[PDB]
DNA sequence: CGATAAGCAGATCTCTCGATTGCGTAT
RNA sequence: AAUCGAGAG
């Protein structure tokens, strides 16, 4: 940035041969577009380029404290006279040549010296890319923060933007397929997310998925539909369980509702 | 490597700001030439960059 | 999501219900008893909260399932509350039901027959029987035996109705639930509960039951019966209640009234047949979530315990305390002990009961606790923005996304993104290996995770994830060679390996810059991988859509992972499809500043190019090897000038650029338009303001911002229309490359020479500014009504200026008048000095050039830099003034100088003085504050609108409706045409000129075999003929013999099915001009264009409308702007801040009669006619003499239409009565000519303590009346009350109307606007007011008097004229859709929680706000939402219904 | 036991057959909507990526989405769009029966 | 159709709906002196017969409840004498597409 | 019953950093 | 994890 609020990021390191060069032989180290001025109206930067050129030519320092000039003694006139008395022109323009074609440019180019500050907002503190990494515990969504390798957030407005485009698979890929996609198990009989478990197998058998809610105890019920826990409590009951594709915050919401004493029944399509 | 401004207020010395340089005097061309600085961007000379222009740690 | 792991099942819908205590114990894994989680040595304690039965915990295998922490889902558990507790969610409804029954008969205090009536009505409302509920009220007209007959008849009628509705198909066994039946059910239940609350004695036993009081929660006290209550009780024949006893009371009541409670607690037919029970309202067995959901955090060494565990352990401590203390009561019952220590243990038991109830209350909700940081409860965990819905369902953190700063790149394609090499090695894509992929997937695997293009992982057939990160070249080569090996396992013979290849150049990416105000701020880009930096490179044309600049902005970059998301981003969300925004159909892309200022130079007449320069420019901007040409070989033009030597032109450069991008075997564009630079800027006789294209050759005018940019009907827009969006994207890219290579060859610059004036220019400027010396003094002399040319130091002028300073409104008048004068001076200076006073002139003057050209800036900026900054305006006034009348320490008090008021004569070229600098800083600070306030206030409107509109879309019936089927509109805007395709429908000259290209693109020949061409056209001709015969009649008198064609024929299937506006305009065009394109083929092409310009089924029109009403609201006596939008759509306030009625005047009423009517209608208070009032208190018992001095009759009888008689009547009737009422209330607060004679006698007799009365009946000048008080009375001011009474007493006022002002007529018609709304008051004034055209501002009032549709019209008009003052063009389709959503139930529903209650999907409202309340109401009614709104599917994880979810996809397998 | 399933299957098939709109009277747009085109391309690309048979000449191409676009150009996509009316009734248009744009 | 000059007592208001199938409607001499259907904002409402009402419902595959609703107490509904359950056709003059037919249901 | 004067409730983009997080007490 | 403070668009 200059000392006139003309902030901007560095867009390219232009090679010096491709930089435009002047009749003096010098190539500017900063290029600022002329379109930054008409709306911002920072004429102080223009007069500072003028005065800086004049000062670097005459080996002097010019003061810029406000209200030393007026409308009868214009800084343009002052620094222009100083520039004319050194061999450069009144208006601070210089004949420059294109560094790519070598032809002289269509008009004289406004050059000068202005004081430039380098701000602390580097790009090395701003870029972040995540493919996969650490996740939150109770949601299984990516963690927050650049310093922890955590994903960026697709909020409510981005969700509305995805709906507005009609891009349904885009919204699915953002909010489900790449955030907290889990292939959970749902009891087809009772429609509860988290009342099921893997059974502890016997020797040479295979573990199965079984519902706790939809199973009665083997003791209370006076070889295929009998399953065991780690504690050994035998069960004979609900094996009508399937697999769905849900988020994980859905399961956490189910637990937070169960804590409230509210049940959610999820009806699966094929029964 | 900071520098003192060529164009400075009289109060730049009164507060001794030269003890704490804040920037560098740069040769600035107000020119639409590159195509890579239109909205608010700006272009820095590659050779000046390699000569220590605007370096910091 | 892995595409190689399909899921067979799918959650169709969800149903809310109560978790009963029996099933909780049935499914549980362990009961939690000891309030300790961990013993010494850091291990879980059996029976504690971290029990191994609740799930694995820190390397301990779960004891329920036997799996480690990664593979253990968690397991539920419970704790046993010794005493039932009130469920804090259901406390209000349980309390309502408790205080509605009778404790003796265990029924409600309401009549049993009325309870049966409500049960029948709700059973009807459970089905599609919305009107039978009102046809059941007639059964009354047609004691116990009579009541039994009545109830039998009602049951018979209900059963008959439901059977008929089921048998004829109007309802199924699962009921018909919609928004209107939900509204009716809610109203019926609300009135049912109110009727239960409005009882004092039971109708079936007459025995009074004790009242109840509510201190909050966790407690309930019953007031004991009064003496009079027990008096009636015996003839008929503070206390703290217990949780078990209230459970028993409500259990008895529910057991008795199950019949009505089944239809109160079920909004659908209760096919389960399970009983409704009171214990559901009671928590007796809390459920503990699994250890997985209650794990403890470990932030280095700080390892706190879970807050939920803390609350559960507090509950457990109280439970063990009350259990142990319960054993003590066993000792004082078997053993005969004196009731003292029994009293002590009983008080401690009551304390334990209340403490455990408060513990459960705090575990569920923080606010329902007691005590005066707090640990949030479950309700607090989901309630708000930082809750769980809005932070983890509606929004989520995502994988395969990236974020970085953006930098510009004009050498990147306009539909592309510049991806740094650092992202390109971290982002991957799963690629199943085929026989056509192995060529490059093998190379990616060999390249590995570092050399782009490479691969980071290999996913085997059996799901193994082999990572290539730590491997060597030979290992990667072996893995790449065994890539496509045939599968040996049978279970995976259908699968192939997946390579997580790096993101290449053929991939597509999703880009987004926050805040996302509209869908154009999230587009698809084709990734182009660059070698150097770590920022994302963006073309300049995307900056308009993203609102992005390269000064520090960063934006997100999402990488879709499956082919469906790829295809959506490439075809639906791609950036070349977003050329026009749906807000108004205007273009949003185009080159911005340097390219515009370069085109002005390159396309002027002064630009000539040799053969070398011409060919170099063309090749540089085209480069045919990258697919830019349509001829595989560059085609040039002959030079404009042949001798002396061959010279081309820049317009020829444009012509050959078009010739090379525009496809061959298609004509060139024929566009006639303008640009921003007037002909007078180029000299005499110029015609460069008139852009002209003919066969694709630029022959006149200069290309500008009006041509390429965000401008309508320019060259790029016309190319878009004629060649599709892809060709316009190519043209944007090619033009960007052309004007960039041109800008390096012939640079562009600005400097101090561009900012200067001539000597004559400065002379004119100073001469006109000298005229501004006396403007302030004249403005002050005329506002103060003083004689003009009075000196600035006149004592009277200074006094009047001081009065004006004290009085805000007078100060505003002075400020506005002087602002107008100084603005006139500024305008004179600017017109005299620009451009005629500038030494360097356009096009050499670059400042003026880019201000005129639209590259950057404006005439105001150029004027302030070169001529004058002008008056500085704070809000809408001049600079603030001190209390001494000084506006700054420099200026003397009450100085009539324009510079003192903020009028700065300085410019930014010569610099501004100190005081001017101060005023300019004031204005700049005000602007910087206002921008922050505006951006803060914009977004809530859009959020609230989009929450409700997010589901409405276009269905294949071409009607738009919500996802629950509720039809909102039968046509989209009444015409079904897309706003993004509407731009050139009416551009008939353009379409006629480009007929052949349009025909080539539309191709009617291949679109005829699936069309019907005759019926729609015949019906359109018939309807047009009938309308021509009948379109000179009032809208009500006309008949509907022939409906509009769109109502009958599908416009997307019957050619000719078009709107009446479009058809009328097309026929008027074909009539007024005749032109070898046949007049028949042109109509055929326009009809086919209308057919192809229709909005597709599945379009998220609700989202689009909400976005296009909210996003433009960032650029923002009667309320205006965003506050008005809040009044209209957010609040739907019946109490509008500034109600108004527009009253048309009959053409035969003159201005004097108009003013007479205005004064007759406008109200006059008594205070507006009285000069002063004199109160002469005397203690000679204490008396007052109130003398009311009026304005002269010749003053007030003229100004207010008030007479002596009317005034005297008002004072005799209303004023003295109000005065005496105020006096007696004040005393109560303190106790803590015979005609004149007869009038005085009557006033004394009627009034309380008046003793004299005389009114000036001969001059209307005064009114003196005595008033005598007592001797106990304390002193009263008797002037403040008199002033208050005199203000609050009216003279002649029509209700709800304050003033009626006759403004200046505008657009011909003469109007008459009042400061209030009273429709029936002016319904009488037929003479002066055309009552048929009385249009108002209050939407609620017109809904009351005129109906729903007039309310809808005024909604559209009021929501539109807010955008009219801000000059923001919003199509009427958005406003119409919003109006029809707001009036869908026949009332004025707002977009908020109260205006959305009657909706079928509960997840939508729960995500919106008050999640607790909407969940309680969802579970009490056993609502079963079918997962239709977009919010519900996002909650559950189903593909949405809008857009690409509007249909399904089936595969045509060959063999059965 | 099983007969309960037989009844449920009969009811499901009957409701499906009642919801289907016969070909002779489908009143939806002859043109393929942009959403349908995008999803046909995406689904066909997925199927090709998962080693389905392909009905076009691969010009040495590797992008599944490009192969699907080629199939759509030559009208060789064996898919069917099932357009859903608001009441749950549906029509069935084959890909080759629709006109793009 | 019954009207009343100033007010109608509550005592006489409980018999108007008390004798079905005959319908009794109430009005005031005031608040009627202007025909609201003549107001330019109020569109043309035409009561739809059940024969074409079933045709509309079968064309759009609708329930009665899924239509836009007009209140039974809406002034135009009182004017038309709209019983509950019968739909009204509204010819709306649109700024964009001229005349298009909308439908509401009384309910 | 009812019409205000009054009381109570829930609302009012994304991203990066650093610094601190609890006092008295009874044994 | 909160709270406070500093920032960026
Ligand atoms: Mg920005
Ligand atoms: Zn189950
Ligand atoms: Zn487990
Ligand atoms: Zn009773």
């Amino acid at each position: 940035s200059s000392r006139h609020g003309q902030k901007g990021v560095c867009s390219r390191k232009w090679p010096t041969i491709d930089m435009p060069f002047s009749e003096t032989g010098i190539q500017p180290d900063i290029i600022i577009n002329p379109h930054a001025f008409p709306s911002r109206m920072t004429i102080g930067m223009f007069v500072e380029s003028l005065a800086g050129k004049a000062g670097a030519l005459h080996g002097i320092a010019q003061d810029s404290t406000p209200w030393i000039f007026n409308e009868d003694d214009t800084p343009a006139d002052y620094f222009g006279e100083q520039l004319a008395k050194a061999g450069y022109n009144y208006h601070g323009n210089e004949p420059m040549y294109s560094g790519a074609t070598g032809e002289e440019l269509r008009a004289d180019i406004y050059v000068g010296v202005v004081y430039y500050q380098r701000l602390r907002h580097m790009v090395n503190d701003k870029f972040q890319v995540r493919s996969t990494g650490p996740v939150n515990s109770l949601t299984m969504q990516p963690v927050k923060g650049r310093k922890r390798h955590g994903g960026i957030r697709v909020g409510e407005m981005e969700r509305d933007a995805l709906i507005g485009h009609g891009t349904s698979f885009l919204l699915q890929d953002r909010l489900l397929n790449s955030s907290d996609y889990t292939q959970a198990s749902v009891c087809r009989e009772c429609g509860s997310i988290l009342t099921t478990q893997q059974s502890v197998p016997r020797i040479g058998s295979i573990s199965t998925v079984c519902c706790r809610r939809c199973s009665m105890r083997f003791e209370d019920a006076k070889d295929s539909q009998i399953w065991e826990d780690g504690q050994g409590n035998k069960f004979v009951g609900g094996n009508e369980t399937t697999t769905v594709a849900i988020p994980f915050v859905l399961k956490y919401l189910d637990s937070e509702l169960s804590a409230m004493g509210i049940r959610l029944r999820y009806n699966v399509e094929p029964k | 490597t900071g520098q003192t401004p060529i164009v400075k207020a009289n109060l730049y010395d009164d507060y001794g700001m030269d003890n704490f340089p804040n920037g560098f005097n740069a040769v600035v061309a107000v020119i639409s030439y590159t195509g890579y600085d239109m909205d608010d961007a700006m272009i820095i000379n590659k050779s000046a960059d390699e000569r220590g222009f605007g370096y910091g740690t | 999501m892995d595409i190689s792991k399909p899921v067979g099942s799918e959650i169709t819908s969800v149903d809310f219900g109560i978790l009963t205590a029996k099933e909780i114990r049935n499914l549980s894994a362990k009961q939690i008893t000891n309030p300790t989680v961990l013993d010494n040595l850091g291990h879980p304690v059996s029976g504690g909260l971290y029990d191994l039965a609740l799930g694995a915990f820190l390397r301990n295998l779960c004891s329920t399932c036997g799996l480690d922490e990664k593979f253990c889902p968690g397991h539920q558990g419970h704790i046993e509350l010794p005493v039932p507790c009130y469920n804090p969610l259901f406390f209000n409804q349980l309390y309502i039901y408790l205080r509605a029954s009778c404790l003796f008969c265990h029924h409600f205090r309401l009549k049993s027959v009325e309870v049966h009536r409500y049960a029948c009505k709700l059973r009807l409302l459970q089905y599609g029987l919305i009107d039978e509920s009102y046809k059941l009220d007639e059964i009354t007209l047609g004691s116990s035996t009579l009541l039994n007959e009545l109830k039998s008849k009602r049951s018979e009628y209900v059963d008959m109705a439901i059977a008929k509705a089921l048998s004829d198909g109007r309802t199924t066994e699962r009921g018909s639930f919609t928004a209107t039946v939900n509204d009716e059910r809610k109203k019926l239940v609300h009135e049912f509960h109110k009727k239960l609350l409005s009882r004092g004695k039971c109708d079936n036993c007459g025995m009074f039951s004790p009242k109840f009081r509510k201190d909050g929660f966790t407690k309930i006290f019953e007031t004991a019966l009064n003496e009079k209550q027990i008096t009636n009780n015996r003839v008929k024949g503070s206390t703290y209640i217990l949780s078990t006893e209230v459970k028993n009371i409500l259990d008895t009541v529910f057991r008795k009234e199950q019949c009505v409670l089944q239809y109160v607690f079920h909004s659908r037919p209760n096919l389960s047949r399970k009983l409704v029970k009171a214990d559901s309202f009671f928590m007796d067995v809390l459920v503990v979530p699994p250890t997985r959901f209650r794990l403890p955090s470990k932030l280095g060494e700080e390892v706190h315990e879970n807050s939920q565990n803390q609350l559960l352990s507090k509950v457990l401590t109280t439970s063990l305390l009350i259990r142990d203390l319960n054993d003590d009561l066993s000792k004082l019952q078997k053993d005969k002990v004196s009731l003292e220590d029994r009293r002590v243990i009983f008080s401690r038991l009551m304390n334990a009961f209340v403490t455990i109830q408060n513990d459960v209350n705090a575990f569920i909700d923080s606010t329902k606790a007691q005590g005066r940081v707090p640990i949030p409860g479950v309700k607090q965990a989901l309630e708000k923005k930082e809750g769980l819905f809005r932070k983890h369902m509606m929004g989520k953190r995502v994988n395969y996304a990236a974020r970085s700063v953006i930098s510009p790149d004009p050498n990147i394609e306009t539909n592309e993104i510049g991806v740094p090499p650092v992202f390109a090695v971290k982002l991957t894509y799963p690629e199943p290996v085929t026989a056509y992929n192995i060529a490059e997937l093998r190379q990616a695997v060999i390249n590995g995770p570092d050399k782009w293009p490479g691969a980071t992982q290999i996913q085997n057939e059996d799901g193994s994830l082999v990572s290539l990160i730590g491997m060597s070249v030979e290992q990667r080569k072996a893995l790449a060679n065994q890539l496509l090996t045939p599968s040996s396992n049978v279970s995976t013979h259908t699968l192939n390996k997946k390579v997580y290849r790096h993101i290449k150049n053929r991939d597509v990416v999703l880009m987004n810059r926050q805040p996302t105000l509209h869908k154009a701020s999230m587009m698809g880009h084709k990734v182009r991988v660059l070698p150097n930096e770590k920022t994302l490179r963006l073309h300049y044309a995307n900056t308009g859509a993203y609102n992005a600049d390269f000064d520090g902005d960063e934006m997100n970059m999402h990488f879709p992972q499956n082919e469906n998301a790829r295809a959506e981003a490439l075809n639906l969300a791609n950036t070349d499809s977003q050329y026009l925004t749906p807000t108004s159909g205007s273009p949003v892309r185009g080159l911005i500043q340097d390219h515009i200022s370069a085109g002005v130079w390159l396309t002027s007449k002064d630009s000539f190019f040799t053969r070398e320069q011409y060919q170099q420019y063309i090749y540089g901007c085209i480069r045919p090897e990258d697919g830019h040409t349509t001829r595989s070989k560059i085609v040039t033009l002959p030079p404009t000038i042949f001798k002396p030597y061959p010279l081309w032109t820049g317009k020829q450069i444009i012509t050959t650029v078009l010739l090379n991008v525009t496809p061959p075997d298609m004509p060139g564009i024929n566009l006639i338009s303008k640009n921003k630079i007037k002909n007078e800027y180029w000299g005499k006789g110029s015609l460069e303001n008139e852009v002209l294209f003919k066969d694709g050759a630029l022959l006149c005018g200069i290309l500008d911002k009006s041509q390429y940019g965000a401008s309508k009907y320019g060259i790029v827009h016309s190319l878009h229309e004629v060649y599709g969006p892809e060709v316009a994207a190519k043209v944007l890219s090619v033009l960007g490359r052309l004007f960039t290579n041109y800008i390096t060859a012939t640079a562009f610059t600005c400097g101090m020479d561009d900012l200067r004036l001539t000597a004559e220019g400065n002379k004119w400027r100073t001469d006109i500014l000298k005229t501004s010396v006396d403007t302030g003094r004249e403005a002050a002399a005329e506002v103060t009504n003083l004689d003009k040319d009075t000196p600035a130091d006149d004592p009277e002028l200074l006094k009047r200026l001081q009065e004006i300073l004290r009085d805000n409104n007078k100060s505003g008048i002075l400020d506005a008048v002087t602002s107008s004068k100084v603005n006139a001076i500024t305008s004179q200076v600017v017109s005299k000095c620009v451009p005629d006073g500038t030494m360097k002139k356009f096009p050499c003057n670059s400042m003026q050039a880019m201000a005129l050209s639209g590259a950057k800036g404006s005439n105001v900026n150029v004027s302030q830099i070169m001529c004058l900054l002008g008056q500085q305006a704070l809000e809408g006034r001049r600079v603030p003034v001190m209390v001494s009348g000084k506006t700054l320490p420099s200026f003397k008090p009450y100085e009539t100088d324009a510079m003192a008021g903020g009028y700065v004569k300085g410019r930014f070229y010569s610099g501004i003085k100190p005081q001017e600098y101060y005023f300019h800083c004031m204005a700049g600070r005000e602007g910087l504050i206002d921008t922050a306030v505006k951006t803060s206030r914009s977004g809530y409107l859009q959020r609230c609108l989009t929450k409700q509109l997010e589901g409405v879309h276009v269905s294949y019936d071409n009607s738009i409706r919500d996802a629950d089927g509720t039809l909102v509109q039968f046509m989209y805007g009444g015409d079904a045409i897309d706003i993004t395709k509407e731009s050139h429908m009416t551009q008939f000259e353009f379409c006629l000129d480009n007929y052949y290209a349009l025909l080539k693109k539309y191709n009617p020949s291949a679109l005829i075999e699936h069309l019907d061409v005759e019926s729609a056209l015949k019906y359109s001709k018939k309807t047009l003929k009938y309308r021509k015969k009948h379109s000179k009649e009032p809208h009500y008198k006309q008949s509907v013999k022939y409906d509009p064609v769109l109502a009958k024929y599908n416009p997307a299937k019957y050619l000719g099915s078009v709107s009446e506006n479009f058809q009328d305009k097309l026929e008027s065009f074909l009539d007024k001009n005749s032109k070898g394109v046949n007049e028949k083929k042109f109509r055929a092409l326009m009809q086919l264009k209308y057919m192809r310009s229709l909005i597709n089924p599945g379009e998220a029109v609700g989202i689009i409308a909400s976005q296009s009403v909210g996003e433009p609201s960032t650029q923002m006596n009667v309320t205006l702007g965003i506050p008005r939008l809040r009044e209209i759509v957010m609040t739907a306030s019946a109490a509008i801040k500034t109600p108004q009625m527009t009253l048309p005047i009959w053409n035969d009423v003159s201005d004097e009669q108009a003013d007479t009517f205005c004064k007759s209608i406008s109200k006059v208070l008594l205070s507006e006619v009285i000069d002063k009032v004199i109160v002469t208190e005397t203690t000679g018992a204490r008396s007052y003499v109130i003398h009311m001095r009026f304005f002269d009759n010749n003053e007030y009888s003229e100004e207010y239409d008030v007479s002596k008689e009317e005034l005297q009547n008002v004072i005799s009737n209303q004023f003295i009565h109000l005065l005496e009422a105020a006096i007696v209330k004040e005393i109560k607060k303190q106790k803590r000519n015979k005609v004149q004679r007869d009038r005085q006698s009557a006033i004394i007799s009627h009034h309380r303590f008046i003793t004299k009365y005389n009114f000036d009946d001969e001059s209307g000048k005064w009114c003196e009346f005595k008033l005598e008080l007592a001797a106990d009375t304390e002193k009263l001011l008797m002037v403040n009350i008199v002033e208050e009474i005199c203000r609050k007493s009216i003279i002649r006022q029509i209700p709800h109307i304050d003033r009626c002002v006759h403004p200046e007529p505008e657009n011909g018609k003469r109007v008459l606007v009042t400061e209030g709304v009273n429709f029936q008051a002016m319904w009488d004034q037929e003479a002066f007011i055309d009552v048929d055209g009385i249009t108002s501002n209050d939407v609620a009032a017109v809904l009351k008097t005129y109906g729903v549709e007039a309310a809808r019209n005024t909604i559209v008009n009021e929501i539109n004229n807010v955008f009219s003052r801000y000059a923001i063009s919003v199509s009427f389709r958005h406003l119409d859709l919003i109006a029809d959503m707001m009036t869908r139930q026949g009332t004025y529903l707002a977009f908020n929680r109260q205006g959305m209650e009657t909706s079928t999907s509960s997840f939508m409202k729960m995500s919106y706000e008050t999640t607790c309340q909407f969940l309680t109401k969802a579970v009490l009614d056993n609502e079963r939402e079918q997962l239709d709104s977009p919010s519900a599917r996002i909650v559950v994880g189903k593909l949405n219904n809008v857009g690409t979810g509007s249909f399904d996809v089936l595969a045509k397998v060959p063999n059965a | 036991g099983p007969e309960d399933f037989q009844q449920h299957e009969q009811i499901r098939r009957k409701t499906l057959k009642e919801k289907a709109i016969p070909k002779d009277q489908r009143a939806t747009t002859p043109y393929m909507t942009k959403y349908e085109r995008a999803r046909i391309l995406g689904t066909r690309a997925l199927q090709i990526s998962m080693n389905a048979p392909v009905f076009v000449d691969l010009e040495g191409e590797t992008d599944p989405l490009r192969i699907a676009m080629k199939e759509l150009a030559e009208k060789k996509i064996p898919l069917v769009i099932r357009r859903y009316l608001p009441d749950g009734s549906f029509e069935d248009w084959s890909v080759e029966e629709l006109i793009v744009d | 159709i019954f009207v009343y000059q100033n007010n109608i007592t509550p005592s006489a208001m409980k018999l108007v709906p008390s004798i079905p199938p005959a319908t009794i409607e109430t009005f005031n001499e005031a608040a009627l002196v202007v025909n609201i259907t003549h107001h330019e904002l109020v569109p043309k409402h035409i009561r739809l017969s059940s024969d074409e009402k079933r045709e509309l419902l079968k064309r759009y595959r609708l329930k009665e409840s899924q239509l836009p609703r007009i209140q039974r107490a809406d002034p135009v509904a009182l004017y038309l004498g709209l019983k509950r359950g019968e739909v009204v056709k509204i010819i709306r003059k649109s700024e964009t597409s001229g005349r298009y037919a909308s439908y509401r249901i009384c309910m």
